[PDB]
């Protein structure tokens, strides 16, 4: 599934070594499948891989970011939508993670 | 004989005055600063609750006063069925619902 045209919004994020970044992709598309996910920048990775897309709707993902700033570009079944944010400094001080 | 009034009937902030143990109860004055470290288990990934694709407001008349006479509607357009807490960030506006 080849989607038609999809819309970026980010909630609150923050830059840390957890999964502290939330976003969601409005899509419209023609057909139910499995897309694959991804983000085109070296400062941000999501959880997900592939999602499910199905003809009309949103999906919610999750992201971490290295940069005060979310300014990345995310791909859905290869079209590319700029998501812009504004992520505020880590509240906690240490993480038992990487 | 010239004992005066109590303190029961002079002290100010409405404040109880009871004994055994001398003390005031229910003394109204200021503000306390709280810090409440919140157990882990009780947040949720935003992947869980419903994200709102958006949301509009439409005030009804309202009168500025102690009691919760104002009132509001919100036109909400989301994704899935949940129960979203709302909230007013000002500081000179408080809500019956949680």
């Amino acid at each position: 599934p080849t989607i038609l045209e999809v819309s970026c919004t980010v909630a609150d994020c923050i830059y840390s070594a957890d999964f502290g970044g939330s976003l969601t992709l409005q899509y419209k598309a023609d057909r139910e499948g499995h897309c694959p996910v991804h983000s085109h920048s070296t400062t941000a990775v999501l959880k997900e891989a592939t999602t499910h897309v199905t003809a009309v709707g949103s999906i919610t993902l999750h992201f971490s970011t290295s940069s005060p700033q979310a300014n990345f570009i995310v791909s859905l079944c290869g079209k590319k939508t700029t998501c812009n944010a504004e992520c505020k400094p880590p509240a906690d001080h240490i993480i038992g993670e990487p | 004989n010239n004992s005066g009034r109590p303190l029961q009937e002079t002290a100010p902030f409405g404040c109880k005055i009871e004994v055994e143990p001398l003390r005031a109860s229910n003394c109204a004055y200021g503000h306390i600063p709280i810090s409440i470290d919140i157990p882990d288990a009780a947040f949720v990934r935003s992947s869980e609750s419903p994200t709102i694709l958006e949301v509009s407001c439409t005030v009804a008349d309202c009168i500025y006063s102690a009691d919760f006479g104002g009132s509001l509607t919100l036109q909400y357009k989301a994704d899935r069925e949940g129960h979203c807490p709302v909230h007013s960030h000002s500081t000179t506006a408080v809500l019956k619902e949680a």
